[PDB]
C-alpha cells in the first residue's frame, strides 16, 4: 500500500540526457498520478492511450517510467510513430503506444550560463533504434567506408552531441524535462492501482 | 559510401559544431558591444578568434568533397559556401601582407586627422570634426579647406598602400578562377545550374549600365534644379552649365544630398512633419516605440518578438556607467535568440530606424529554420531592401494618423508631398550614380584597364562625365581620393546600394498591389494586409537557399532587377523637376572647373 516514487522521479536532482535515458521500475504500489494532473506548469502533458485522471480505476502490471531531457523540438518526437532526430537515433516511442507523456521546461536548473554540456543526445548511428531501447554506446560512428579503429576524423564522429544549454535560448530551443509513463497491463500480477 | 553522402554528414557535425562556436562569438561580441570593458574585449577577441579558427578547419576539411560528384544542390550551395578558402590561396607571406596593408589602411582612416594652418595642436578627425563641417557648413572656404585636407593628408598616405592592395587582391582573386577582384566581388550575383534563373558575374554589369540609363533622364532633373538652387546660394562660384562642386554635395564625398535640403527645399515654408512632439507629448518611451514595431509587423500576420527578444534587447542608453555602442544593428545570435541593440531616443528617426531593424530581426526569424549556412539573405542587398521598405511604410501619414501620433486634422497638399518626394530622391537617387561610378572604377582597376599613372586622372573623368560633379583642385597621382570614403579603405563591395535601393521600390510596389493600395506609391502603408505580409514571407523564409532571382520573384513575380519602381515612386517629383527646370540648363560641361579660370 506504499505510494509510487512520486517525488524521486519528477521532482528529482538532474535529469539524464536523452541516449542514456534512465527507467525506473514503478510497481507494487499506489499510484499518486489523481492529484499530480492538476499540477499544471506543464508545457505538454498528453497520455498517448489513455484517460488522464480516469486511469486511476485500473491498476497495471508494470508501470514504466523513463525520464530525460530534451528541447522544444525534440519534444515534438517523444511521440508514436514521430521519427525526427531523436525519436529514431536515441529512445523511440512503439506505434503500439499506450502511456504517458510529460513534458515541462526547466531552463531555471537544466540549462547553465555558460554551456552545460552534460545533457547529451546520440545523433549518428548505424541502425535506427527500435521501440524502447537503449543504446549508450560511444562507438565511433562509421560514416566513411575506411577504418576507423575508435578513429574521431575524416567521416567518422563521436557519436554523442551535447545540448549546450543555456538559458537565453528560444522555448523551441530550451531545456525540457521529460518524463515518459509506459503503461502496460497483462497477465503478470497487476500491482499499479489508484 | 558515396561523396554525397559523406558530405551531407560532413555538414551535419558542422552544422551543430558551428551554432555552439558561432553562439559564443556572438554572445562575446554582444558582452562587449552592450558592456564596454577591456576585459570582454578580450572575451570577444577569444571567441571570435576561436570560431575564424574552426571555419579554417572546416573549410579545409571541406574542400575534401568535390562539388563535381554533388548533385543535392543545396547540399553544394553549402559545400560551395564552406570550400572558398579565399586568402589562404596565396602564399602565407603574401597573405600576411594583404592583412598587414588592411589593417594599416583601415587605422589610417579610422585615425587620419587633419590640423588647422594656425594651429598645430587643434585637429579635427573625419568623424566627427571634418563630418560636421561638410554637413553642416555653408561657408564655402571652411568646406573646401576639409574637403581638400581630407584628401591630402590621408588620402596620400592611401595611395601606395592601395597600389599594393590592387596587386595581391588581383592575385587572390585570380587564384579561385576568377578573372580579377571585381569579378571575385560581382561573384555574389552568381547563380549556376537552375535552368530559368542563372545569373552570370558580368549580367551584373550589363544589368546595372541598363538601369541606369533609365535612370539618368530623373537624375539630370535632379541635378539641374540642384544646381539652380546652389547656384543661388554661391553665385560667384557654380556655373549654370557646369559640373557641381564636389565640396557642397552635403557630405565629405557627395554619397548622399541630403543636407543640401536647406538649401534646395521647393516650398520651404510649408511644414515638415515629424512626429517627436507628439511621441513626448503622448508619453512614449523606447518600450512603446518597438512594441509599435511589433504590432506593425503582427498586422499583416508576421510573427510577434520571441520572450527573449524582450528579455534581452538593449533598447535604450544604458545610462552614464557603462558604454555601449549605440549604432542601432539587429542581432541574430542563432539558436532563437533574436536581439536588437539600440540607444533609442524618443524622435520620429529613431522610430522609423526601429521598424528597419525590427525588419531585418524578422527577416532572421523567418529563415531560422534554414542551414546554419543558409541563414542569410538571397544577396547582398536584400536586407537593407527589406529594413527599408518598414521605414517607407512606417513613415506615411496614414500609418502615423493609424497610430495616434499624426492627428486626422493634418491636410497633405501638393506642397509638402514635393518637400517629402524631394529629401527621399536627395537620400535615395542622389547615392545611385555615385555609388555605380565608384564601384565602375573600381572594377575597372581590378580588371586592369586604367593604368596606375591614370587612376586619379580616370575617376575625376568618372566624376564629371557619369555624377556630373567636378573636383575643385586639381589632383595629380599622389592621391587616392576613393580610399578616402570609408569603404574603398577597407574592402567592402560597394554595388549593394544601388542593388538594394532598387531592390526595395520593387518590394514595396508589390506589396502595395497586394495590399490593394490607390494612389501614387510613395503615400503607400502595408499595415493591416495579410496578403502583403505572406506574399513578404514566401521569400523571408527563403534565406539563400533558392537563388536571389526565384527570392525576387516570389515576391514581385519578376526574374531580374528593375527600376521602373524606383521610378513611379519618384514620378510625381520627375515631373515637377521638368517644371522646374524649364527655365535651366538640364545636364553638364564636363570641362568646367573652378580652378579653371
Ligand atoms: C558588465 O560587466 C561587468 C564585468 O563582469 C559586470 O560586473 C559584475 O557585476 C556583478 C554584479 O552586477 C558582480 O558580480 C561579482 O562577480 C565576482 C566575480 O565572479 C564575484 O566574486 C562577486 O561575488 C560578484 O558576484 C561584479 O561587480 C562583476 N562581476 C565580475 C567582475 O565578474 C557588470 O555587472 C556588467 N554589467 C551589467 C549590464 O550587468
Ligand atoms: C537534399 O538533401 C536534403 C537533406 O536530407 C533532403 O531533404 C530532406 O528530405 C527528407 C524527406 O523528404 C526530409 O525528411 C522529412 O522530415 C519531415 C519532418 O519535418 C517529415 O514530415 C517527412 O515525413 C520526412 O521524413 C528532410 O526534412 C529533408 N531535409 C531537410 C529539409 O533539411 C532533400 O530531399 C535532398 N534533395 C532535394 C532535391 O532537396
Ligand atoms: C503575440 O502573439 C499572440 C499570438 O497571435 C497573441 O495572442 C493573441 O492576443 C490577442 C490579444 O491579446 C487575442 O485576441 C488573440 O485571441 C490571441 N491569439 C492567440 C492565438 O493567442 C498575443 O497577443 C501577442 N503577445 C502579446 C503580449 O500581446
Ligand atoms: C488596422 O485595424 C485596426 C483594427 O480595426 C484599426 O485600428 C482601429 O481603428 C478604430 C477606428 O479608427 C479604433 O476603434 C481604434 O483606434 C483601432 N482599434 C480597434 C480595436 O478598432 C486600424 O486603424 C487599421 N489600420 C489602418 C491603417 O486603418
Ligand atoms: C595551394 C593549395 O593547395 N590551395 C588550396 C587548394 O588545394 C584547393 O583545391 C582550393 C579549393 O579548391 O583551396 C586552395
Ligand atoms: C497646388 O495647389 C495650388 C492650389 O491653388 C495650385 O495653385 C498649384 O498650382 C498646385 N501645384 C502646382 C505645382 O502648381
Amino acid at each position: 500500500t506504499n505510494l509510487c516514487p512520486f517525488d524521486e522521479v519528477f521532482n528529482a536532482t538532474t535529469f539524464a540526457s536523452v541516449y542514456a535515458w534512465n527507467r525506473k521500475r514503478i510497481s507494487n504500489c499506489v499510484a499518486d498520478y489523481s492529484v499530480l494532473y492538476n499540477f499544471a506548469p506543464f508545457f505538454t502533458f498528453k497520455c498517448y492511450g489513455v484517460s488522464p485522471t480516469k486511469l486511476n480505476d485500473l491498476c497495471f502490471t508494470n508501470v514504466y517510467a523513463d525520464s530525460f531531457v530534451i528541447r522544444g523540438n525534440e519534444v515534438s518526437q517523444i511521440a508514436p510513430g514521430q521519427t525526427g532526430n531523436i525519436a529514431d537515433y536515441n529512445y523511440k516511442l512503439p506505434d503500439d503506444f499506450t502511456g504517458c507523456v510529460i513534458a515541462w521546461n526547466s531552463n531555471k536548473l537544466d540549462s547553465k550560463v555558460g554551456g552545460n554540456y552534460n545533457y547529451r543526445y546520440r545523433l549518428f548511428r548505424k541502425s535506427n533504434l527500435k521501440p524502447f531501447e537503449r543504446d549508450i554506446s560511444t562507438e565511433i560512428y562509421q560514416a566513411g567506408n575506411k577504418p576507423c579503429n575508435g578513429v574521431a576524423g575524416v567521416n567518422c564522429y563521436f557519436p554523442l552531441q551535447s545540448y549546450g544549454f543555456r538559458p537565453t535560448y528560444g522555448v523551441g530551443h530550451q531545456p525540457y524535462r521529460v518524463v515518459v509513463l509506459s503503461f502496460e497491463l497483462l497477465h503478470a500480477p497487476a500491482t499499479v492501482c489508484g | 559510401s558515396t561523396i554525397e553522402e559523406q558530405a551531407k554528414t560532413f555538414l551535419d557535425k558542422f552544422n551543430h559544431e558551428a551554432e555552439d562556436l558561432f553562439y559564443q562569438s556572438s554572445l562575446a561580441s554582444w558582452n562587449y558591444n552592450t558592456n564596454i570593458t577591456e576585459e570582454n574585449v578580450q572575451n570577444m577577441n577569444n571567441a571570435g578568434d576561436k570560431w575564424s579558427a574552426f571555419l579554417k578547419e572546416q573549410s579545409t576539411l571541406a574542400q575534401m568533397y568535390p562539388l563535381q560528384e554533388i548533385q543535392n544542390l543545396t547540399v553544394k550551395l553549402q559545400l560551395q559556401a564552406l570550400q572558398q578558402n579565399g586568402s589562404s590561396v596565396l602564399s602565407e607571406d603574401k597573405s600576411k601582407r594583404l592583412n598587414t596593408i588592411l589593417n594599416t589602411m583601415s587605422t589610417i582612416y579610422s585615425t587620419g586627422k587633419v590640423c588647422n594652418p594656425d594651429n598645430p595642436q587643434e585637429c579635427l578627425l573625419l568623424e566627427p570634426g571634418l563630418n560636421e563641417i561638410m554637413a553642416n557648413s555653408l561657408d564655402y572656404n571652411e568646406r573646401l579647406w576639409a574637403w581638400e585636407s581630407w584628401r591630402s593628408e590621408v588620402g596620400k598616405q592611401l595611395r601606395p598602400l592601395y597600389e599594393e592592395y590592387v596587386v595581391l587582391k588581383n592575385e587572390m582573386a585570380r587564384a579561385n578562377h576568377y578573372e580579377d577582384y571585381g569579378d571575385y566581388w560581382r561573384g555574389d550575383y552568381e547563380v549556376n545550374g537552375v535552368d530559368g534563373y542563372d545569373y552570370s558575374r558580368g549580367q551584373l554589369i550589363e544589368d546595372v549600365e541598363h538601369t541606369f540609363e533609365e535612370i539618368k533622364p530623373l537624375y539630370e532633373h535632379l541635378h539641374a534644379y540642384v544646381r539652380a538652387k546652389l547656384m543661388n546660394a554661391y553665385p560667384s562660384y557654380i556655373s549654370p552649365i557646369g559640373c557641381l562642386p564636389a565640396h557642397l554635395l552635403g557630405d565629405m564625398w557627395g554619397r548622399f544630398w541630403t543636407n543640401l535640403y536647406s538649401l534646395t527645399v521647393p516650398f520651404g515654408q510649408k511644414p515638415n512633419i515629424d512626429v517627436t512632439d507628439a511621441m513626448v507629448d503622448q508619453a512614449w518611451d523606447a518600450q512603446r516605440i518597438f512594441k509599435e514595431a511589433e504590432k506593425f509587423f503582427v498586422s499583416v500576420g508576421l510573427p510577434n518578438m520571441t520572450q527573449g527578444f524582450w528579455e534581452n534587447s538593449m533598447l535604450t542608453d544604458p545610462g552614464n556607467v557603462q558604454k555601449a555602442v549605440c549604432h542601432p544593428t539587429a542581432w541574430d545570435l542563432g539558436k532563437g535568440d533574436f536581439r536588437i541593440l539600440m540607444c533609442t531616443k524618443v524622435t520620429m528617426d529613431d522610430f522609423l530606424t526601429a521598424h528597419h531593424e525590427m525588419g531585418h530581426i524578422q527577416y532572421d526569424m523567418a529563415y531560422a529554420a534554414q542551414p546554419f549556412l543558409l541563414r542569410n539573405g538571397a544577396n547582398e542587398g536584400f536586407h537593407e531592401a527589406v529594413g527599408e521598405i518598414m521605414s517607407l511604410s512606417a513613415a506615411t501619414p496614414k500609418h502615423l494618423k493609424s497610430i495616434g501620433l499624426l492627428s486626422p486634422d493634418f491636410q497633405e497638399d501638393n506642397e509638402t508631398e514635393i518637400n517629402f518626394l524631394l529629401k527621399q530622391a536627395l537620400t535615395i537617387v542622389g547615392t545611385l550614380p555615385f555609388t555605380y561610378m565608384l564601384e565602375k572604377w573600381r572594377w575597372m582597376v581590378f580588371k586592369g584597364e586604367i593604368p596606375k599613372d591614370q587612376w586619379m586622372k580616370k575617376w575625376w573623368e568618372m566624376k564629371r562625365e557619369i555624377v556630373g560633379v567636378v573636383e575643385p583642385v586639381p589632383h595629380d597621382e599622389t592621391y587616392c581620393d576613393p580610399a578616402s570614403l570609408f569603404h574603398v579603405s577597407n574592402d567592402y563591395s560597394f554595388i549593394r546600394y544601388y542593388t538594394r535601393t532598387l531592390y526595395q521600390f520593387q518590394f514595396q510596389e508589390a506589396l502595395c498591389q497586394a495590399a490593394k493600395h490607390e494612389g501614387p506609391l510613395h503615400k503607400c502603408d502595408i499595415s493591416n494586409s495579410t496578403e502583403a505580409g505572406q506574399k513578404l514571407f514566401n521569400m523571408l523564409r527563403l534565406g539563400k537557399s533558392e537563388p536571389w532571382t526565384l527570392a525576387l520573384e516570389n515576391v514581385v513575380g519578376a526574374k531580374n532587377m528593375n527600376v521602373r519602381p524606383l521610378l513611379n515612386y519618384f514620378e510625381p517629383l520627375f515631373t515637377w523637376l521638368k517644371d522646374q527646370n524649364k527655365n535651366s540648363f538640364v545636364g553638364w560641361s564636363t570641362d568646367w572647373s573652378p580652378y579653371a579660370d
